């Protein structure tokens, strides 16, 4: 498609919506131009959602509890609120980790204060104080608590700074007041914040004056890597092989210890700009520790990061890098030699959260791969700055895209292969177009580094080239 | 490392030496990990006596729950009306976690829209978002009817739907004739189960309330028929099978079975089946109305009794043997039709089911939990098959309701070693299946974590789960299953004694050890 | 020693310190046993390549088989007519076998009887038993029809059975208009399913032959329809309904279905349903007959077409998706009726079954076994699931069925790691399941051996058994499944996926091991 | 129902059938009258069985291979013609043994040399000799093999002995030729003979000039007890309780060593009478090894057992017998005290085999139950003499029992619960009658010895109390 196809089939769409909404949309859907450099000359974000429109969008909760605190693992997570956030958001999202549930480790449980009317009505500080003694008596090798407000805690008017401050000087524990309530911000993305700096006011300071942690040149930490399907480990794999000591991953796995001991690292290494580059440049003001964004999706953007990475450091650590590189070169040809032939030329559109809507196009490239249009739930414009030179001319880009815009580029637009989220799934497979989901991985994964981009290519390719694709028209018709 | 020949996913990738060094170094240099003995001595204390004692005395904690919350149940009702858009005035949150949560267990599209409140709607109230919401979900999907239910910020915050749809038709944003019936949904009383209630009682008054004076009770010779929260396909479709055998007219008042079940044939269908609204106008004129999950359902028999003057009657949900035989009794009673040949042979097969199965059935001992009707229909029938339902747990049950179920209990030699529970959680459960272990749990996907545990203690600790409720996810195309009727009974007794004879199976593989007893036939 | 309160039976009794050391005792003291290490070495050796190709060399030895003999095919097809007694001319022991084998499959009566030749038969022949026996098990069971098949020891003997059911109307053992068709059954000769085509093509050959005069092709405006050796209840349901549905005239040849699902209500009945007389002399002036196991009805066949001189369409059995759409399409095109929208909603809604499960089976490796046209449909329908049937063994199979199985795997890229065998048994299978290990075996019962030899190997080397195919004697009710159309194909899909997922939740239950990988969505 | 009611109602049921038919089932009918002694007064037996009728017996292969030979764990039984015979008898028969199954043990597996149309017009000897090198290269563990012959191989005149003998020689190795062919007999009970003189003729003298085994003044053998779901494993442990010395199982976990060293016995304990009472006349004739019946079903008569074994030995035996009958006698007493006022009064019909129509009877009668009417397939008139005395006055005898006159006989007597086999089970559930399989144990048991009464009692309470059997009719009819 031209770029007057793609304009006239925004409007096109455009034309269902009451004036309000339309004039809202149209400022929402842009066609790139990789010459801009100001996305805000383009397309704006982070904006409200229009009311009824079927936006895919979350709530900061999500963000907080569901993203970032939520992987925290040796923590008990409270959600603070009625009983649905807490069931709906429970072992959903496949942050993985190491432990022993139930006794060490807590993240696939559903800790909740199930809220009922005379908790609305009378405040629920008390029913707090005595949740966290029960937690205490019930879950004794936890090693902290947070407490994850929804909608109703600030809206009653409840002190769960106060109970936290009170209850975790009584108890010599670490407990995290999160003022994440849904009603905050427009999506997932003020949860992120909200999240980082209580991580900041509550956590990351324990041991600023400990000087017993016995550090080195080559101490790094993984900046927001959730570990889906194990993508972290995938990662820091070769971090380590390349010669750095990874002292914590935020939150993938992730322990409250290694989170105390971030300000000692060398060097903060941020995947997930849109969730963590609060307390990165935190982390820099306070600590002086620099931060840099990598990319660890197909062999291409590895490859990149762990030079970036390995220039950081000494000759030593170079010379690491060109050795593991060299290691895995054969092993992603591999890959390529495989699945590219059966892959290339094909089109992809994407619409996922923060991040992956711009950071998994060099991937689906390393496959001979094209993204056609791309767009994010809850992304500012310092993300879409970031996209614009990596999507191609003339591309289609969609913020907070509707449920009815969704399909109707969809059937204008054809692609080969859609990635995006379970809400989306199913309706697209309807549609007889080949999907992968791009937040959980379709449970399969890790994705990142070289060992992840093997299992990409074959799960790429097993959907888009499946069988069941040739079979939804019946041959009476 | 990766061969590319045979691509290994996270199980087993980690498994690898040079990941399981790795993981190592990370515990023992930054994770400062309680020592595995102490995690070990833990572990072992969670499975004591002494342990379930302090649980069961929580009072402000909630673990793992069985129950959701109302909203959740306000949508599924909605979606069984024919071109109807769910719509929950309110968070946009809320909406996303609703769809997300029904998607995974149907493995379907689940449409429904939010009205995206946010924190400046508390100065004064969501009513432009109404306004604004309403007009474009009528624009944007062209549904025929918007059902509106609510999440807890707009119940914390008190905004008036009936005001507010009120002035969004005086204003002009949706025509005066378009429908737009409500129900308040708050999110801290009751569950899923109760929003449903007050979802349905909602359509019904605004169908009816203001229309009764030109109604005659029996004028259309149907029976009306309320499903409840019903979340397997073939409970719908067994209840209207069975109807149209008999020759009964009815009235499936919420029947969302074709929207969960659209073909994939190139393209999306938002909309398909549901009931009429012709079916919710006309109802008042049925010869009665009979409800499946009355434990669920008694905002709505208020209702039907005091607007509708139908004589609700008393039955239990439809499930095992006595029941499905008293619900075709009461039908064929108010309908005048004769229960035909074709049910009666339906009926005498699974007796003989009954009878061929039950050497193995006999003294098994359960675990089990689900919503109030579900699990009382699953402990009668389970008393019917010679079983011992040992530990009933319904978080979302009430003390009447666990009268009702001691009352069953009481009737049967099998009750003898059984418990009711009602506002307990899965951890409670988890306690319960460690002090007075019984053969197998019937539950939902939750349950897996507790069969985990009980293998960590054991092989012989060990209570393996049978997947019967909602929501089930680790499983595909269960929820295509019926529990209601001889049919239902069918599935569940077959899904009961294969689960007993592959677990023995596993016991008896040991070649030379207890392969004895390895039988080829049983 | 009991307890009373919690009696064992044989597992776990013997697992008793007691009896364990009982059994060592009487190891030790008097069975000379091989010594363990002894045991474990040939064992292993027996798991190998080069025990595979000894084992592969055998040309008198068969161990394991995966067939039956003739007759037990004759009584099956027989038993689908209205009141037909199956009767066995020649030796009793054959007819207790034949019964028991059905009554552990279904869990049902089956009625058979014999004329209990002895070894005085030999000096000249069996007629004398032919003609009491007609008469007794007319006057003693009441059938209307006794159709006539034969062991062994008969067919060596070499007994006339046409001239001595003539003899026995001449002599008035039986009415002259009686209806005694018959075949000759060899058990030396094919398998169970050749019994089930010659029986057949008795019965159509006794009630058409003579009458051919008055026929006319297409007059009666039915298809008729032969099923062949059918063992799931659910086969002859779906095929009937899928006519029914598209409201299409039609015969089933050959239909036990209500006789093999009688309902236990306080009698017993012999006979129920069937396929009329009326049906079987009308069945000439049909449209035309398809046949849905053809693979085992070639002499059906060529009776049909040489004789009723109906285009026997060349259509595989209807499994899987393009199987079932041709078949539909062809019946289409004989009877004139369109495909109804109740189907192809039916069809998309398997597609969309298909696309929902497609990444849990993709690339999943299956060995498997049972009668021609059942494993060809089972080898179609994996090949259309993505998944690769890479030891594909048919005991009873031919060189003509292996070139169209090897023709089925040339058309897709998931056949090329397959191998049909034939003339193969499970003995062959275990080494094949060693050597080259698939994910699953989809068998009869008599896979389970399989299964526990692999474990024995050890955890990693376990090929569990999915028991689709006959017969099933380990799980109750599964004969009421269903493998035809796209009903069967759903059922089928479900199992594997589902098999696939619960293998795949043992392998990540271990606490703090592999429990990274036990998601509770999948 | 008294005589006279019983005797009508013979006559009634008879009159279905043909004059020939009816003259000769008038025979094979009885009104028990436990003051009979000579049973040839009073029913005939072991007759050909009418044809066209619905008989529930088998053959001679079966009680050959299924029942004497088959259970033998360390031998390789070969089903010797076409394919069914072995199939159909393949793990039907739950004789229960330790080993390592296609190793050192063989008993579920299904050999067979699967006869074509070749081996019947040319002869199968030399098939079956190239089948015995395929054996012994692929289970090279077996101890020896049988030929079990069905029907084919005697009418088509092949010479197993010819091949048993010249094998046996080439492969030093013992091979058994057994003509079990289903033609010879009228039922199972000629193949145990048949199989009982293959024994002796092939097996048995092995070690008649071996002087190599310690005996002891203690030493039986069980001779006849094919442990039926481990029924033998529950003897041997009170035999061995009481200070005997079992050397061997006759057959079930049986090893060809254990046959081989039955000589060496000084006393042969009897169960099954009608299978093995050929090899046991034969062993005191021989061997000078007296014999003697016994049963172990229920307390009753496993007590007058123990105490009747003990007897034959001295003081030092009769007095642990008396400490095992102490050791039990809470146990069973439980048993009772539990089950017999849930089947107090009952009243059961058995049809089965050779042994357990008379056998079980004392076992019904512990838990206060009455047996009413009892039959068998294939007994002889020994059996029948043993029958009346243990049968009630009055109560109806059937050998060799139609279909429609078990059927009958149901409808009449309206028994509380039915044991018989699995050709009858289905049929009377469908009539609303508690079935119990007294052949397999419904894949319970043991039944046999203190144990196994426990079981027992347990089974009968289970399926004639089920509340299934209140719900055969429809409430609206
Ligand atoms: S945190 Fe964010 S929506 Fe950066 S809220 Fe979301 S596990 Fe997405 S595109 Mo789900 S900003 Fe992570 C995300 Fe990306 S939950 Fe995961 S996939 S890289
Ligand atoms: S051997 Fe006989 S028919 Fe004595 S052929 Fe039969 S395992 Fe029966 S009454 Mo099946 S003379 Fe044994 C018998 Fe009794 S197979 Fe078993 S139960 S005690
Ligand atoms: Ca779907
Ligand atoms: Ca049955
Ligand atoms: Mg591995
Ligand atoms: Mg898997």
């Amino acid at each position: 498609m031209s770029r007057e196809e793609v304009e006239s089939l925004i409007q096109e769409v455009l034309e269902v919506y009451p004036e309000k909404a339309r004039k809202d949309r149209n400022k929402h859907l842009a066609v790139n131009d990789p010459a801009v450099t100001q996305s805000k000359k383009c397309i704006i974000s982070n904006k409200k959602s229009q009311p009824g429109l079927m936006t895919i969008r979350g709530c900061a909760y999500a963000g907080s509890k569901g993203v970032v605190w939520g992987p925290i693992k040796d923590m008990i997570h409270i959600s603070h609120g009625p009983v649905g956030c807490g069931q709906y958001s429970r072992a959903g999202r496949r942050n993985y980790y190491i432990g022993t549930t139930g006794v060490n480790a807590f993240v696939t449980m559903n800790f909740t204060s199930d809220f009922q009317e005379k908790d609305i009505v009378f405040g629920g500080d008390k029913k707090l104080a005595k949740l966290i003694d029960e937690v205490e008596t019930l879950f004794p090798l936890n090693k902290g608590i947070s407490v994850q407000s929804e909608c109703p805690i600030g809206l009653i008017g409840d002190d769960i700074e106060s109970v936290s401050k009170v209850k975790g000087a009584e108890l010599s524990k670490t407990i995290v007041p999160v003022r994440c309530e849904g009603f905050r911000g427009v999506s997932q993305s003020l949860g992120h914040h909200i999240a980082n700096d209580a991580v900041r006011d509550w956590v990351l300071g324990k041991r600023d004056e400990d000087t017993t942690f016995a550090s080195t040149p080559y101490d790094v930490a993984i900046i927001g890597d959730y570990n889906i399907g194990g993508d972290a480990w995938s990662s820091r794999i070769l971090l380590e092989e390349m010669g750095l000591r990874c002292v914590a991953q935020w939150s993938g796995d992730g322990s409250i210890s290694e989170i105390e001991l971030t300000p000692k690292v060398k060097l903060n290494l941020v995947h997930c700009y849109r969730s963590m580059n609060y307390i990165s440049r935190h982390m820099e003001e306070k600590y002086g520790i620099p931060w840099m964004e990598y990319n660890f999706f197909g062999p291409t953007k590895t490859i990149e990061s762990l030079r970036a990475i390995a220039a950081k450091f000494d000759e030593s650590i170079q010379k690491k890098c060109e050795e593991v590189i060299a290691k895995y070169k054969p092993e992603w040809e591999a890959v390529v030699a495989k699945y590219r032939p059966r892959l290339e030329g094909k089109r992809v559109m994407l619409y996922i959260g923060g991040l992956r809507p711009r950071h998994v196009i060099g991937a689906y490239e390393d496959l001979g791969m094209e993204v056609v249009g791309t767009g994010y739930e809850f992304a500012h414009n310092d993300d879409y700055d970031r996209t614009m030179k990596e999507m191609g001319d003339s591309t289609l880009l969609y913020d907070d895209v509707t449920g009815y815009e969704f399909e109707e580029f969809v059937k204008r637009i054809k692609p080969d292969l859609i990635g995006s989220g379970i809400k989306e799934k199913f309706i697209f497979q309807k549609m007889g177009i080949p999907f992968r989901e791009m937040h959980s991985w379709d449970y399969s994964g890790p994705y990142h580094g070289f060992d992840g981009f093997a299992i990409f290519a074959r799960d790429m390719d097993m959907t888009l080239n499946n069988p069941c694709w040739k079979k939804l028209q019946a041959p009476w018709e | 490392s990766q061969q590319v020949d045979k691509i290994k996913a996270s199980y087993p990738l980690f498994l690898d030496q040079d990941y399981k060094d790795m993981l190592a170094k990370k515990r023992d240099g930054f994770e400062e990990k309680y020592p595995q003995d102490k995690i070990d001595e833990v572990f072992q204390w969670t499975t004591t006596k002494e342990y379930q004692e302090l649980n069961f005395q929580r009072e402000a904690l909630t673990v793992n729950p069985a129950k959701a919350c109302q909203p959740l149940g306000a949508v599924l009702c909605a979606l069984g009306f024919e071109k109807t858009m769910p719509y929950v005035h309110g968070s946009q949150g809320c909406v996303a976690y609703f769809r997300s949560y029904f998607n995974r267990h149907f493995r379907e599209p689940v449409s429904c829209v939010s009205d995206s409140m946010t924190e400046d709607a508390a100065v004064f109230g969501g009513q432009q978002n109404m306004k604004d919401g309403l007009q474009n979900c009528k624009a944007t999907y062209k549904p025929d009817m918007i059902a509106v239910s609510t999440t807890c910020m707009a119940e914390v915050i008190g905004d008036d739907l009936n005001a507010f749809i009120n002035n969004s038709k005086k204003e002009g944003f949706i025509p005066d004739e378009f429908p737009v019936p409500f129900a308040h949904t708050p999110s801290f009383v009751g569950s899923h189960v109760t929003g449903w209630d007050n979802m349905f009682e909602g359509i019904a008054r605004y169908f009816t309330l203001k229309s009764m004076d030109d109604k005659v009770v029996g004028s259309n010779k149907k029976i009306n028929i309320v499903p409840g929260f019903e979340t397997y396909l073939g409970n719908f479709r067994v209840i209207k099978r069975m109807l149209s055998e008999m020759g009964v007219g009815y009235s499936l008042l919420s029947d969302p079975e074709e929207v969960l079940d659209t073909p994939a044939d190139g393209q999306f269908r938002m909309y398909a089946g549901g009931t009429t609204q012709e079916e919710m106008k006309d109802a008042p004129n049925a010869l009665n109305t009979v409800l499946l999950q009355p434990w669920h359902l008694e905002k709505t028999k208020k209702f039907v009794e005091g607007t509708w003057k139908h004589e609700v009657p008393k039955l239990n949900i439809p499930m095992g043997l006595d029941w499905t035989d008293e619900f075709l009794m009461k039908v064929s009673e108010i309908s005048g039709q004769p229960i035909p040949a074709s049910l009666t042979k339906e009926r005498g097969r699974l007796v003989d089911m009954m009878t061929d199965s039950h050497t193995w059935l006999h003294g098994k001992r359960f675990a089990l939990w689900g919503d109030p009707d579900f699990v009382m229909g699953l402990v009668k029938f389970l008393l019917e098959l010679g079983c011992e339902p040992v530990h009933i747990l319904c978080h979302n049950g009430n003390k009447r309701w666990k009268k009702a179920v001691d009352a069953i209990l009481a009737a049967s030699p099998y009750g003898k070693n059984a418990t009711v529970y009602i506002g307990k959680d899965l951890w409670h459960l988890r306690s319960l299946v460690f002090t007075d272990k019984p053969d197998f749990m019937i539950g939902n996907s939750y349950g897996k974590f507790i069969q985990r545990d009980t293998l960590h203690k054991g092989k012989e600790f060990e209570v393996p789960l049978i997947r019967i409720g909602f929501p089930i996810f680790d499983r595909h195309h269960l929820h295509r299953s019926t529990t209601l009727g001889y049919e239902g009974a069918m599935q569940i007794l077959t899904t009961l004694v294969n689960s007993i004879l592959e677990r023995l199976d596993e016991e008896t593989r040991g070649m030379q050890a207890t392969d004895y007893n390895h039988d080829l036939v049983r």
